[PDB]
């Protein structure tokens, strides 16, 4: 918006002084890690006589 | 002595962050010694006859 730009610029005087002051952030982003798996039997006489 | 601090980075001056103030001041050192003082005469009077 103009307006709020315009009300909101960091205008100077002759004088100066403590008029003016700014900040910085940061943030953190994570992870993670799984275990997955399966398994199977069987028997031998369902494998000779088939 | 003569002290002159110009505008600029000599005055970082952290209560005012620009530097945009200067200055300049004289000071000195004075004193009188007196021989003789029965040399010196004055007279007080009015003025305006």
């Amino acid at each position: 918006d103009v307006g709020n730009i315009t009300a909101k610029m960091p205008t100077l005087t002759e004088i100066g002084g403590r008029v003016n002051r700014v900040g910085f952030k940061r943030v953190e982003i994570k992870g993670k890690l799984e275990k997955y798996g399966f398994f199977r039997e069987y028997t031998q006489e369902q494998l000779d006589f088939d | 002595k003569i002290i002159t601090k110009r505008p600029g980075e000599a005055t970082a001056d952290r209560s005012d962050p620009y530097g945009e103030m200067g200055f300049m001041s004289i000071k000195w050192y004075y004193g009188f010694m007196v021989f003789r003082p029965e040399w010196i005469a004055l007279l007080k009077t009015v003025a305006r006859l």
